[PDB]
């Protein structure tokens, strides 16, 4: 049960939650701050 | 120097009631959230596990 809870928490880092990419560095390489903050708030909300 | 000793008795039966289980519901997430929509079912996969 502990290992399954941690595996589930780690696999959730790979989810998009509605952002263009589930990788934070893709958003910050591809996008400038005004639009990038919109993609990052989706990842913050999903990861939180 | 005083003691009281019971000279008779009563057998009492007292009921006690305890919960032991509860209804085994299961709610399927995709059928609850979306229900037959493929459009919704695809959006829900972005939220992962
Ligand atoms: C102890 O108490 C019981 C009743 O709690 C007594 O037996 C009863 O006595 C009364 C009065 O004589 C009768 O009307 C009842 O029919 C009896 N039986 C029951 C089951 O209540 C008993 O006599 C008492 N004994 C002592 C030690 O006094």
């Amino acid at each position: 049960q502990n290992a399954q809870a941690l595996n589930t928490l780690v696999k959730q880092l790979s989810s998009n939650f509605g952002a263009i990419s589930s990788v934070l560095n893709d958003i910050l390489s591809r996008l400038d701050p005004p639009e990038a903050e919109v993609q990052i708030d989706r990842l913050i909300t999903g990861r939180l | 120097n005083s003691i009281a000793i019971p000279t008779n008795f009563t057998i009492s039966v007292t009921t006690e009631i305890l919960p032991v289980s509860m209804t085994k519901t299961s709610v399927d997430c995709t059928m609850y959230i979306c229900g037959d929509s493929t459009e919704c079912s695809n959006l829900l996969l972005q939220y992962g596990s």
